[PDB]
RNA sequence: UAGCGGCGAGCGAACGGGGAGGAGCCCAGAGCCUGAAUCAGUGUGUGUGUUAGUGGAAGCGUCUGGAAAGGCGCGCGAUACAGGGUGACAGCCCCGUACACAAAAAUGCACAUGCUGUGAGCUCGAUGAGUAGGGCGGGACACGUGGUAUCCUGUCUGAAUAUGGGGGGACCAUCCUCCAAGGCUAAAUACUCCUGACUGACCGAUAGUGAACCAGUACCGUGAGGGAAAGGCGAAAAGAACCCCGGCGAGGGGAGUGAAAAAGAACCUGAAACCGUGUACGUACAAGCAGUGGGAGCAUGCUUAGGCGUGUGACUGCGUACCUUUUGUAUAAUGGGUCAGCGACUUAUAUUCUGUAGCAAGGUUAACCGAAUAGGGGAGCCGAAGGGAAACCGAGUCUUAACU
C-alpha cells in the first residue's frame, strides 16, 4: 500500500510491480540503449575514393629519389584521405520487450525505497499560468520535478514549458532515464493505475 | 569524434627530454637521439648496480689485503684466521677498520694469528 | 549480405544430430572389377567426417 | 542516480586494439606474425583451401536428392497436440494455432510427453507410439 | 533454400505469407433515345495557405574590476529560460522567442459554379495474321543447350479463329485455368543542381568542400587537364600629436592612447628544432655509441652552531646507437638531417564461439500502423526427435531376405 498525503486512502497497489528488487546491470543496459538510440548519427568524412583529386601518379615510381606514391588523395598525404572514414550510421540497439519492462519495473520499484515517488489525488492548475504552478510547488514542498498524469490536462502542460525543473508527461510516455534523471516524480492516482495496468 | 593529439605528444616528450637534460649534443636537445639515450642510461644503470656491489668488495678487500701486509700476512690466510676464531666481520668494515682504528686492525691481526 | 554456403559441399555432406556430417565413401564410382569385395563393401555405407578436416565442412557449409 | 549505475561484471570487454605499443602485448604485427599471405592485407584464402590439394568437399562424392515431398510435411509433437479446441485437431485448425508452417499439406503425430484431455484427430497420420498414448488418455482416433 | 555452375569460382529464384498501397476502363459498331454520370477549360467562392510584415512579456541596491550579465541581497515575468548579441557567464539592456495578427498585386490550391465543348441507360452482333507455332543462329529469364518449359527476336517459314485457341517447367491424355498478336492509367517507390527552417557523442584552419581569405584564383601544361599556399590587433582605431638619431629614408628610442603595446598592423596565445647574449664549473699529454657506477675538487642555498640539497664532473671500473630483416648485425646490410603537425586492424550486414543480462519448453519479432526510443504487428525464425539417397517409418530407424 503506499498512503497519500491529503486524504489517508488505502489504495491496494500490487505487490509483483511494485514491491520488487533492484538490477543495475539491465536498468544500465537500458538506459544506455535509450541514450544510444537519442544519437542521429548523421557525420561522414571522405576516403580516397570520394576526395576531389587527380588519379595521376604525382611523380614516377622510379628514376626519382622521392618516396614512391600514386596519389595526392592517399591518407598520408596532407589534405585528402582519412583511411577510415565512417558513414552516417544507425547507433540504435534493440533491447527486448521483457528486458525494456523490466527495466521499468526495477527503477519503478527503487523509488518507493527512496521517496522520489509522490502519489497524489486530483492533481491539476486551474488556468494555463506559471505563477500559480510555481507557488503550488511551495505548498507541496518539491522542487525538481516528474509530473505524469493520466487525464493529460493541457493547462497543465502549457505552463510548464517554459519551466525547466518541471517535467510534464502522459501515463503512456514514461520513460526510463527520464524516471531516473528527476529527483521527485509525481504520479495522479489514475496514471499510476493506467502505468499498473499496462505494465502488469 | 576528432582528437588532436598535440597536448600529449609534448608532455611525453618534455617527460624524456628532462631525464636525457646532461647529456652531450643532440642527446639533450633532440627527442629522437635523446630517448635512445635515456633508455641505454637505463641499461647501464640497472647493469651497474649490480657492478656497484662487486667493485666496492674488490676495493675493500684490497685495502685489507694492503693494510694485512702491513702487519705482516697475506688477505687469504687473515681471512681463514678470522673466519676460524668464529669471527663474523664483513669486509665494507674491515676496509674502514684499516683506514681509520689501526690499533684496532692490529688486534684483528693477533685474533686471526691464534689459528 | 548472409554468408554464401558452398553448394558443392551442401551436396556431399549432412548434418547429424551430435552436429558431425555423414558423407559419402570415395573409391566407389568406376574401376571396380579389379577392387575386391570386401573394400566394395566397406565403401558402401555413409561415414562421419574425421575431427581433423571437421573445421573445414564447419566453415564451408554453416547453415546446418 | 544515473551516474550510479554501472554494467555486470564482465559484461564490457573493452577489445583488442592493435599496432599501440610494445607494453600492448599485440603490437607491431596486430597478432599475425611476420609476412606470407596471411599477414597481408586482405590476405587468408578462400573457404576450404587446403593449398592446392583437391579439398575434402571434391574429393568425396555427391550423393542423394533433395524431395520436394519432405520440405511440405511437419513433425507434430504430442506435447503441442491438445492447444486448439478441445479435442480437434484436423489439419487447419493445427494449422491455425502456429503449430505448424501453413504450406505443409501432411503431417505426422509422434511422441514425446503429456496427454490430459481427450483429443479426437482425424484426416492426419498418427504414430504407433502416439496411438497408444492417445487412447490411453481418452480420445479415439478417426 | 530450390536450382544454375570448368557442378569450380561464383550466381541464385519462385510459389506462399505479412505490410505499404488500392481502381478502373476505352477502341476492331448498330436501336430507341439524346446533355442527365464523366471530365477538359473559362469566369466565379469560401476553409484558406505562399512571396512584404507588425506587435511581441519582465531589474535593481551593493562589492570586485578597465568594463558586470560575475560574486552578493531582495526581486520580478514565463502559452516567452529556443537562440543570438552587448567592454568577463543576461529570463528581465537590445534583437528575438513562443504567441496573436498580416497582402493592393502575383498567387499554390479545394469546393459551389454559368458553360464553345464531350455521350448516357438498354437491346442484337463482333472479340487485334505474315501473328501463334515451327527450322536455323543469337539473347533474356537464378536456369551457362542441358531431359529444358517460358518470353524477345536476325533468318527461313506458317496455323485454327469460341461445335475455337494459350498455360499448368521435355513430352502425352482427362480436369482446372485464362483469352495473345490493339490501347490508356493516378498512388505507394527513386532522386536533390536547387529556396527555407531544425538538429548533430560531425570538423574547427596540415581538419572540414580543392576553396572560412575576391579559388577553381595564382601558377603549371599546345590541349584535354592539373591545381596551390594564404584565418584571428583591441571592448572600441582610441592605428601612435610632438621631440630624438637617421639619407626631408628603413628602423629604432622616448612621450602619448589603452586595462595591457615583449596587444604597434609580422599585430591573441607563442611550443620545438635552429641561432644568440651573459653567469657557474669543466676544457690545449689526451683516444673510441660520449653514457653509466664510483668520485675528489669547485661553485652555491637552508636551518644550525652540525648536517643536507642543486650545478659542474678532473680522474677512474664497465660499456660496439635505434629500427627493420634475419640461422645470425657495432656491422662496412635496410631506413631515418632535425623539429612540429598529419599518417596504418575500420565500418555494415550475416554467421559461429566466450562472457554477460533477460525470459524459459519455450525464446523472439521484421517490415509496418502508431499523441512514435511506448504499445500493437509473431508474417517469420530458432528450438523442443531423429534415421534414411528418398518414399517412408519414428524412441527409434537405416543397412539387410532377417539381424544374437
Ligand atoms: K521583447
Ligand atoms: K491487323
Ligand atoms: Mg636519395
Ligand atoms: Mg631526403
Ligand atoms: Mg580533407
Ligand atoms: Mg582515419
Ligand atoms: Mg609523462
Ligand atoms: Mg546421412
Ligand atoms: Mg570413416
Ligand atoms: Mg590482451
Ligand atoms: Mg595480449
Ligand atoms: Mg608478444
Ligand atoms: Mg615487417
Ligand atoms: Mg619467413
Ligand atoms: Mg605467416
Ligand atoms: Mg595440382
Ligand atoms: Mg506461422
Ligand atoms: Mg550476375
Ligand atoms: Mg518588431
Ligand atoms: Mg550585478
Ligand atoms: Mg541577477
Ligand atoms: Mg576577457
Ligand atoms: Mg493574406
Ligand atoms: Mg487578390
Ligand atoms: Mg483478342
Ligand atoms: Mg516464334
Ligand atoms: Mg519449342
Ligand atoms: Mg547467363
Ligand atoms: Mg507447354
Ligand atoms: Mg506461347
Ligand atoms: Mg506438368
Ligand atoms: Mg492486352
Ligand atoms: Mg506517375
Ligand atoms: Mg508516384
Ligand atoms: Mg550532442
Ligand atoms: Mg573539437
Ligand atoms: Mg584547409
Ligand atoms: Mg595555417
Ligand atoms: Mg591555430
Ligand atoms: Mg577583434
Ligand atoms: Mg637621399
Ligand atoms: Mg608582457
Ligand atoms: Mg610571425
Ligand atoms: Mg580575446
Ligand atoms: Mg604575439
Ligand atoms: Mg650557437
Ligand atoms: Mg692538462
Ligand atoms: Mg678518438
Ligand atoms: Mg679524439
Ligand atoms: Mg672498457
Ligand atoms: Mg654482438
Ligand atoms: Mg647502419
Ligand atoms: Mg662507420
Ligand atoms: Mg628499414
Ligand atoms: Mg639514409
Ligand atoms: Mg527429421
Amino acid at each position: 500500500e503506499l498512503v497519500l498525503k491529503d486524504a489517508q486512502s488505502a489504495l491496494t497497489v500490487s505487490e509483483t510491480t511494485f514491491g520488487r528488487d533492484f538490477n543495475e546491470a539491465l536498468v544500465h543496459q537500458v538506459v544506455v540503449a535509450y541514450a544510444a538510440g537519442a544519437r542521429q548519427g548523421t557525420r561522414a568524412q571522405k576516403t580516397r575514393a570520394e576526395v576531389t583529386g587527380s588519379g595521376k601518379k604525382p611523380w614516377r615510381q622510379k628514376g626519382t629519389g622521392r618516396a614512391r606514391s600514386g596519389s595526392i588523395k592517399s591518407p598520408i598525404w596532407r589534405s585528402g584521405g582519412v583511411t577510415f572514414a565512417a558513414r552516417p550510421q544507425d547507433h540504435s540497439q534493440k533491447v527486448n520487450k521483457k528486458m525494456y519492462r523490466g527495466a521499468l519495473k526495477s527503477i519503478l520499484s527503487e523509488l518507493v525505497r527512496q521517496d522520489r515517488l509522490i502519489v497524489v489525488e486530483k492533481f491539476s492548475v486551474e488556468a494555463p499560468k506559471t505563477k500559480l504552478l510555481a507557488q503550488k510547488l511551495k505548498d507541496m514542498a518539491l522542487e525538481d520535478v516528474l509530473i505524469i498524469t493520466g487525464e493529460l490536462d493541457e493547462n497543465l502542460f502549457l505552463a510548464a514549458r517554459n519551466l525547466h525543473k518541471v517535467d510534464v508527461r502522459d501515463a503512456t510516455g514514461i520513460d526510463p532515464v527520464s524516471l531516473i534523471a528527476f529527483d521527485k516524480v509525481v504520479m495522479t492516482a489514475d496514471a499510476v493505475k493506467q502505468v499498473e495496468e499496462m505494465l502488469a | 569524434a576528432r582528437v588532436k593529439r598535440g597536448v600529449i605528444a609534448r608532455a611525453r616528450h618534455k617527460k624524456i627530454l628532462k631525464q636525457a637534460k646532461g647529456y652531450y649534443g643532440a642527446r639533450s636537445r633532440v627527442y629522437r637521439v635523446a630517448f635512445q639515450a635515456v633508455i641505454k642510461a637505463g641499461q647501464y644503470a640497472y647493469r651497474d648496480r649490480r657492478q656497484r656491489k662487486r667493485q666496492f668488495r674488490q676495493l675493500w678487500i684490497a685495502r685489507i689485503n694492503a693494510a694485512a701486509r702491513q702487519n705482516g700476512i697475506s688477505y687469504s690466510k687473515f681471512i681463514n684466521g678470522l673466519k676460524k676464531a668464529s669471527v663474523e666481520i664483513d669486509r665494507k668494515i674491515l676496509a674502514d677498520i684499516a683506514v681509520f682504528d689501526k690499533v684496532a686492525f692490529t688486534a684483528l691481526v693477533e685474533k686471526a694469528k691464534a689459528a | 549480405p548472409k554468408i554464401k554456403t558452398v553448394r558443392g559441399a551442401a551436396k556431399r555432406f549432412k548434418k547429424t544430430g551430435k552436429g558431425g556430417f555423414k558423407h559419402k565413401h570415395a573409391n566407389l564410382r568406376h574401376i571396380l572389377t579389379k577392387k575386391a569385395t570386401k573394400r566394395k563393401r566397406h565403401l558402401r555405407p555413409k561415414a562421419m567426417v574425421s575431427k581433423g578436416d571437421l573445421g573445414l565442412v564447419i566453415a564451408c557449409l554453416p547453415y546446418a | 542516480r544515473l551516474n550510479t549505475l554501472s554494467p555486470a561484471e564482465g559484461s564490457k570487454k573493452a577489445g583488442k586494439r592493435l599496432g599501440r605499443g610494445i607494453g600492448s602485448g599485440l603490437g607491431k604485427t596486430g597478432g599475425r606474425g611476420h609476412k606470407g599471405q596471411k599477414s597481408r592485407s586482405g590476405g587468408g584464402v578462400r573457404r576450404g583451401f587446403e593449398g592446392g590439394q583437391m579439398p575434402l568437399y571434391r574429393r568425396l562424392p555427391k550423393f542423394g536428392f533433395t524431395s520436394r515431398k519432405a520440405a511440405i510435411t511437419a513433425e507434430i509433437r504430442l506435447s503441442d497436440l491438445a492447444k486448439v479446441e478441445g479435442g480437434v485437431v484436423d489439419l487447419n485448425t493445427l494449422k491455425a494455432a502456429n503449430i505448424i508452417g501453413i504450406q505443409i499439406e501432411f503431417a505426422k503425430v509422434i511422441l514425446a510427453g503429456e496427454v490430459t484431455t481427450p483429443v479426437t484427430v482425424r484426416g492426419l497420420r498418427v504414430t504407433k507410439g502416439a496411438r497408444a498414448a492417445i487412447e490411453a488418455a481418452g480420445g479415439k482416433i478417426e
